[PDB]
């Protein structure tokens, strides 16, 4: 937290692999190899994108993440985010996509 | 510090005097041990000890109540959305604790680490203004039975009495004050079925335990040491199959009559103090009480003698219970202490806003009322009780009122923010409405009068700045209102007007100033409290004619700016604005109106050199008028280049906005916001209406002209409906000026005699109208076409006169042909048709005379 | 049951229209309201209504009661009826303008008063001349009543119409207002800002003869508009909770009767928040100089404070003698003031243990704001509480004995 | 009647003189001690030439018992007070007045 960095980033490598659980049927038989025997974590990492002094502006928005949130209404349809367009920001766009889809699996839940 | 304490969300609805965490309204969590409550304990993990910063979290919508340890989860999950959460915490005996919410200056590991974050939200974000916690006093106080309590159960009906007794069997010490004490042979009486304290009970008291008894007496010296021996016994009574009676007849002196019969005065005699007949009782199971010379039904009343025993529903039958919210009190004390000489200070003075009910006395607190609902509507409706007393003018009224009320309560009520709303705006408009009314009224029809002085300084006012209402050049009149600031020994009551309308506006500054760097406390608790009462009382005082133009600056600026106009506003908020914009559009018009009479003044000399260079002559004026086809009649165009015409446009520009996003619900809004376009648009006809209100004056007779005018404030307050005399008086006064004379053209200006006929209107449904119609007719007199505009009622005030007012009708007839022409031949019917009423006379002679 | 029956499909066939609905239609059911309203009215049901409610409240409970047990509904029903017919037309209240006499008799019937009152109510709301009608007389009942009925809004809002036509305004009953609620200043809700009390004392308690003083050094009499108190005295332990909210009577001290005190000026003692006149050596206030002086005694009741040692006589009687008593200094605003628990200026024959000497088990001296549930340290505003609180008790030990091999190993053990 | 009862002293001397220009702080409240008024209250202080008349009798007589600079209780009588008439919707018919008189200046 008091980062916000590049440790996000290769956390962020993680919410790639969330993106690889949310993509196919074998990935049910990941339960399968459970039957011979998570993403959520990581979520804290889409929260630096938002920044570090300027996440604690953030309540005075009500920061930068509300412009991510755009991107999420985006994500249920990835080179088109950049459409919507600090081109690092655009990459953490991406993420934020990837992790608005990977919440579009926790409807599933 | 490390301890058992319940902490979590909880609900409104949660009885306080049930210990926390069991019951149904309440979610929570300890600290010792580190279990949780709802419907029951349950296990949860890790006890926290001292320093450990909890936090703990809700989700509505998915429903949930995460409790957070420095940020980490370790619950109360699946919760119905009922009444809207409270957050709550819970202290045990001894343990100690430190609340804090929100803030993100004061955030720390409690919201860094998780709030904003997933998203969450700490109540200062909500809020510039600090939180009003609430706990419980540990003193009973008794409040009226519930149906149901636990399950104690009263019963009334009516010789006086009422039946009791749970039926459940439950456990101990019901605590029954009665709710009505005493003031200072009276039986009373009180049956029971299968021991107990009968007695009675002083206000104060506050004791909720099984011992008895238990709760003191006095002893004065002389520093002799000698023998004042008296002094004090009363701090109270008290006692110890079949029933059995037991009265408590008292003014004075205390009596005990056990099963009905004398058992000597235990306890008695007192100065004149309060005592509920209260009564403490351990339940014997089913059926255990009964109650009930004169009666004291009859003692404690207005129905004092009125003998017979008239059972009342205020004789409800409250236990003392012992925990119940009363309010943090934010700002408290700033005591300082010291030792080695042990020295203590404090200092800085500070207060609560308080308030007690004499029938029950207690240190309640108006802040209190904002959870106390029921009795805060019923201050609230106190408060336009004592609107409506103040009457509108009936300024005699209002000094009892300045008895009742204080200057500095209503000052301290431009003071608090953490005050409900209702209630802000009672207070507001009792500052409205004992002092400022009279202003209003003093100045509303004044300030549509328009008149001015022909000073030298008048003569000095121009139009256009080297445009904006902000200048005090002002002139016209408009009789300064007189104060009368109230003695109580042995017509008009007063402010401390500096300070009040620095007050006003420094509540403004700090009015606008937080919703403009936004906020959501609001501050009454609504916008429409956290403007209206406010901007009615500054648009009302601004109406008074006071505040010094730097501050009416201060207003444009917290306007214009060249925002209060910047906001979106609630709809009652705009039209309050509206008034207020108003008041600028009216002002800018006496400005209009005063450059042009300011023209007119300067232009005089200039022209009547002119006549004599080398009626009718106001016809020759009419020539001056005949300059649109001499360069003064240059100058005279010039002028109106000047006078053809940023604030009308910008209401324009907003107003208009307004009727556009708003949709304007409510009429009277709508009425006054097109009001205001309309009549910005064409300030000119306006203008043009507002004229013939217009009148210049010579300034050596102001004097006495503002005499004059301040009758006409007599007699247009007097319009409302003793007071006969006060018009006598009024018109009286209204003769007894030389202006009128002087004058007569501003006299008809002013509607005045139609005011005057006006009351005629009203005495016409009795000695009153003799002076009414001497004035009109001697109205009459005094001109030619004045006579005309009398004329123009005939037909009203000889219909009117079965019955002198129809001498008025002669005045007005006496001597133009052009007016004896005038009437309709039906007037005529009218007066005959009364001589025809005269076969059964001598009012005869008085219409012969009128047809004469 | 038919009458019942008819009476609840009168209320029904007349029911006012709602606000929610679009401005026009509801004028226009308005009208249709004004005019059925005036279609009983001529007829006389109106009257009719009347002579029930006279009828009806003949008795109170006769007839066969059970048989009519229904009657503490009927009766009410009528008077909403009769409501009902009143909210619109304005010659229903002329027509009350004879009888407003005999309905002010009917509203002291308490059977069914609140909606009596909506009747008064509904009358009084319009027409103004039943309002010049009414006297220095009724108005008098009509507060009486708002004393014998708790609270309701509804009864000022009376009073509110009361003083007020249309827009004219009937003064007689508005000073009649006055002179009726005013003076009393009991019914009504009176109010006043008040400085807070507070009130501290010197560690930790006591509970034989007990003494101390109190140098005051720092008392303005009138800052704030309301006057400087400053109280002192001994409080029983769980008997004075001095909340910041205050002690009944607009604040105080000696607001508990489970307390004792003394101070400010013209001496007079505070008990019960009550005070009483006690003289003094040349009655003065508690200016710097002077130095309140304080032997509590046990058993032996009264308090004589003392005015730099001057008596200030007998004071006390008959104690609640229960757990521990302790010092206390209530004060507010402008007040600093010295403790002298012991550099006494003053060494009174008393036989008393001075307080300073009261730190006998581990009690460090530290003055405390008594029991409190809030501590302002430079963290924040603490919130605490309920804390806790002699002559010590010792269980017995005698009555046993040692048996033969162990009172021999517990006499080896002896050596 | 009158039962004036002294505060605290003042000078200890100059007692009112008739046409003097009193001048004073107080606060009244009822015989129960009901608060009515405080000249405080508008923090202006009241101020009443004495011989004037203008005042209760109570109030010209029990200035008078007191000096300059002087704080006492005042607790008029009735009779020497609104009485019989009371305070018009204020103070009752026969209620006697209580007093935190604290004379700024005689004049």
């Amino acid at each position: 937290e008091e980062l916000f960095m590049v440790g996000e980033i290769f956390i962020y490598w993680s919410k790639s692999h969330n993106f690889k659980r949310e993509e196919n049927f074998v990935v049910q038989n990941e339960i399968n190899n459970m039957s011979f025997l998570m993403a959520k974590a990581g979520d804290a990492q889409s929260g630096g994108s938002d920044q570090t002094k300027k996440k604690r502006r953030g309540d005075r928005y009500s920061t930068l993440k509300k412009m991510l949130p755009i991107g999420l209404n985006m994500c249920a349809p990835k080179t088109r985010y950049a459409l919507k367009d600090v081109r690092e920001f655009l990459q953490n766009n991406l993420h934020l996509q990837g992790k608005v889809e990977g919440s579009p699996s926790l409807r599933w839940q | 510090t490390t301890g058992e304490m319940r902490v979590g969300w909880a609900r409104p609805e949660l009885r306080p005097d049930v210990e926390l965490g069991a019951d149904e309204l309440a979610y929570v969590f300890n600290g010792h041990r580190g279990q949780r409550w709802h419907l029951g304990s349950e296990p949860f993990g890790r006890p926290w000890q001292s320093g450990d910063v909890v936090g703990c979290m809700i989700d509505l919508t998915e429903n949930t109540i995460i409790f957070t340890l420095n940020g980490e989860v370790l619950a109360f999950r699946e919760i119905e959305i009922g009444d809207g959460f409270l957050p709550v915490c819970s202290l045990g005996p001894g343990q100690v604790g430190h609340l804090n919410l929100g803030q993100d200056v004061s955030s720390l590991r409690f919201f860094a680490i998780c709030g904003l974050q997933e998203g969450f939200e700490p109540f200062a974000i909500n809020m510039q203004r600090p939180v009003t916690t609430w706990f419980s006093k540990s003193l009973p106080q008794f409040e009226p039975v519930p149906p149901e309590h636990p399950h104690y159960e009263v019963a009334r009906m009516d010789l006086a009495h009422r039946t009791w007794g749970s039926q459940n069997s439950l456990v101990e010490m019901l605590f029954l004050r009665l709710s009505l004490p005493v003031q200072f042979t009276y039986y009373y009486s009180v049956r029971v079925f299968a021991c107990v304290w009968v007695g009675w009970v002083t206000p104060d008291y506050h004791q909720h335990d099984m011992n008895f008894d238990l709760s003191v007496t006095v002893t004065m010296g002389d520093e002799q040491g000698n023998v004042h021996s008296s002094l004090k016994c009363s701090n109270y009574m008290v006692w110890g199959s079949h029933t059995d009676l037991v009265i408590g007849c008292l003014v004075g002196l205390m009596t005990f009559t056990a099963n009905g019969k004398e058992s000597n005065t235990f306890f008695q005699v007192e100065p004149n103090t309060k005592l509920f007949p209260a009564v403490f009782v351990l339940p014997t199971h089913q059926n255990v009480i009964q109650f009930e010379a004169a009666m004291f039904l009859s003692e404690r009343k207005n129905p004092a003698p009125q003998c017979p025993p008239r059972l009342e529903v205020q004789m409800l039958m409250p236990v003392s219970w012992s925990r119940m919210p009363n309010h943090f009190l934010q700002v408290e004390t700033r005591r300082a202490g010291e030792r080695l000489g042990w020295a203590v200070q404090c200092q800085d003075p500070l207060t609560m806003m308080a308030l007690h009910i004499p029938e029950e006395n207690r240190c309640m607190d108006i802040l209190e009322l904002s959870e106390r609902l029921d009795l805060q509507r019923f201050h609230s409706h106190t408060l336009r009780l004592y609107r409506a007393v103040c009457a509108l003018g009936n300024n005699r009224v209002a000094h009892a009122l300045c008895s009742h009320v204080d200057q500095a309560q209503l000052l301290h009520a431009l003071e608090d923010a953490h005050l409900p709303g209702p209630l802000r705006a009672g207070y507001y408009d009792l500052l409205i409405s004992i002092h400022l009314e009279s202003a209003c009224r003093s100045r509303r029809s004044m300030l549509s009068e328009y008149i001015v002085p022909l000073t030298p300084e008048t003569r000095a006012i121009t139009l256009f700045p080297p445009g904006l209402p902000g200048v005090g050049v002002t002139t016209s009149l408009r009789p300064p209102h007189h104060f009368s600031p109230p003695c109580f020994v042995a017509l008009s009551p007063a402010i401390p007007l500096e300070a009040l309308r620095d007050k006003a506006l420094r509540m403004l500054g700090e009015a606008v100033r937080d919703g403009g760097q936004h906020a959501r406390d609001p501050v009454g608790g609504s916008v429409e409290f956290q403007f209206v009462p406010v901007l009615k009382l500054v648009s009302t005082l601004l109406v008074m004619g006071i505040f010094g133009d730097e501050d009416v600056k201060q207003i444009l600026k917290m306007i214009e700016p060249e925002g209060l106009l910047q906001m979106k506003l609630p709809e009652s908020v705009k039209l309050q604005m509206c008034n207020l914009l108003e008041y600028f559009c009216d002002q800018e018009l006496q400005h209009r109106v005063e450059s042009l009479a300011a023209f007119a003044e300067r232009y005089v000399d200039k022209l009547q050199a002119n006549q004599r260079s080398r009626d009718f002559h106001q016809d020759l004026l009419a020539h001056c008028g005949i300059q649109l086809e001499t360069s003064l009649s240059s100058r005279l165009r010039s002028l109106l280049e000047t006078v053809r015409l940023s604030l009308q446009e910008l209401v324009s520009h907003m107003v208009v906005r307004w009727a556009q996003e708003d949709y304007v619900q409510s009429p009277e809004l709508v009425r006054a916001m097109f009001s205001l376009l309309h009549r910005q648009y064409d300030g000119l006809g306006e203008l043009l209406r507002a004229l013939p209100r217009a009148y210049t004056i010579s300034p050596s007779s102001v004097e006495d002209t503002m005499s004059l005018l301040e009758c006409l404030g007599q007699i247009r307050s007097l319009l409302i409906v003793q007071e006969e005399n006060l018009m006598i008086q009024s018109i009286g006064n209204i003769m007894n000026n030389k202006v009128f004379y002087q004058h007569p053209n501003l006299m008809r200006a002013l509607g005045m005699h139609e005011t005057v006929m006006e009351v005629m209107v009203n005495v016409l449904g009795p000695k009153m109208v003799t002076s009414c119609c001497r004035f009109l007719c001697y109205f009459c007199r005094i001109s030619r076409q004045n006579q005309r505009s009398m004329f123009d009622h005939l037909s009203y005030l000889l219909e009117n006169s079965g019955i002198t007012p129809l001498d008025v009708a002669a005045a007005s007839v006496i001597d133009n042909n052009e007016l004896a022409l005038a009437l309709q031949e039906q007037d005529l019917e009218k007066v005959v048709s009364y001589l025809a009423g005269c076969g059964l006379p001598c009012g005869g002679e008085r219409y012969l005379d009128f047809l004469r | 049951e038919a009458v019942i029956l008819s009476l609840q499909d009168l209320i029904g066939y007349f029911e006012p229209p709602s606000e929610e609905l679009q401005h026009e239609e509801k004028q226009s059911k308005l009208r249709s309201l004004r005019n059925r309203q005036s279609l009983f009215q001529e007829e006389g049901m109106l009257s009719l209504v009347l002579n029930c409610i006279d009828r009806l409240n003949v008795y109170t409970t006769y007839a066969g009661e059970e048989a009519a047990e229904s009657w503490k509904e009927i009766v009410n029903l009528l008077y909403e009826l009769l409501a009902s017919l009143i909210r619109g037309n304005r010659a229903n209240c002329a027509l009350f303008s004879t009888n407003l006499d005999w309905v002010v008799s009917k509203l002291d019937r308490l059977e069914a008063s609140s909606g009596i009152l909506e009747v008064l109510y509904c009358v009084l709301i319009e027409s103004p001349e039943v309002l010049n009608i009414i006297q220095e007389n009724h108005i008098k009942s009509i507060i009486s009543l708002l004393d014998k009925h708790g609270r309701n809004h509804k009864v000022l809002d009376v009073l509110c119409s009361l003083c007020v036509c249309n827009g004219v305004a009937v003064r007689s009953n508005q000073d009649l207002i006055t002179e009726n609620l005013l003076p009393g200043r009991e019914l009504l809700l009176q109010t006043n800002l008040i400085n807070y009390v507070t009130s501290i004392r010197p560690n930790i308690f006591v509970g034989g003869k007990w003494y101390f003083e109190v140098m005051v050094d720092e008392v303005v009499p009138f800052l704030t508009a309301q006057a400087t108190h400053l109280r002192v005295g001994w409080a029983l332990t769980e008997g004075y909770s001095p909340y910041p909210g205050g002690g009944e009577g607009w604040g105080g001290n000696g607001v508990g009767d489970d307390l004792y005190s003394y101070g400010f000026d013209g001496l007079h003692l505070w008990t019960g928040h009550v005070a009483r006149p006690v003289t003094s050596p040349g009655q003065h206030l508690l200016a710097p100089e002077d130095v309140v002086s304080c032997c509590l005694d046990l058993s032996v009741p009264s308090i004589s404070f003392r005015i730099n040692g001057c008596p200030v006589q007998g004071v006390f009687e008959a104690f609640n003698l229960d757990g521990l008593f302790f010092p206390v200094v209530s004060f507010s605003a402008g007040v600093k003031v010295r403790f002298l628990l012991g550099e006494f200026k003053f060494l009174p024959p008393p036989g008393y243990a001075p307080c300073h000497e009261a730190v006998l088990p581990r009690e460090r001296l530290r003055l405390e704001p008594i029991k409190e549930y809030r501590r302002e340290g430079p963290r924040g505003p603490h919130l605490v509480g309920p804390s806790r609180c002699f002559v010590p008790c010792p269980v017995d030990t005698v009555q046993i004995v040692l048996p033969p091999h162990l009172e021999r190993i517990r006499e080896k053990l002896a050596e | 009647g009158v039962q004036v009862e002294t505060i605290s002293p003042g000078d200890g001397r100059t007692f009112p003189k008739r046409g003097q220009t009193c001048v004073v702080h107080y606060t009244g409240m009822l015989e129960d001690g009901k608060k009515f008024d405080s000249s405080r209250d508008r923090n202006k202080p009241f101020k009443f030439m004495l011989g004037k008349q203008e005042v209760i009798r109570g109030w010209e007589e029990g200035v008078a018992q007191m000096s300059v600079g002087q704080r006492a209780k005042l607790t008029i009588s009735p009779d020497y007070a609104y009485g019989a008439t009371g305070h018009p919707g204020i103070i009752p018919p026969h209620a006697t007045l209580v007093f935190d008189v604290e004379l700024l200046k005689l004049e």
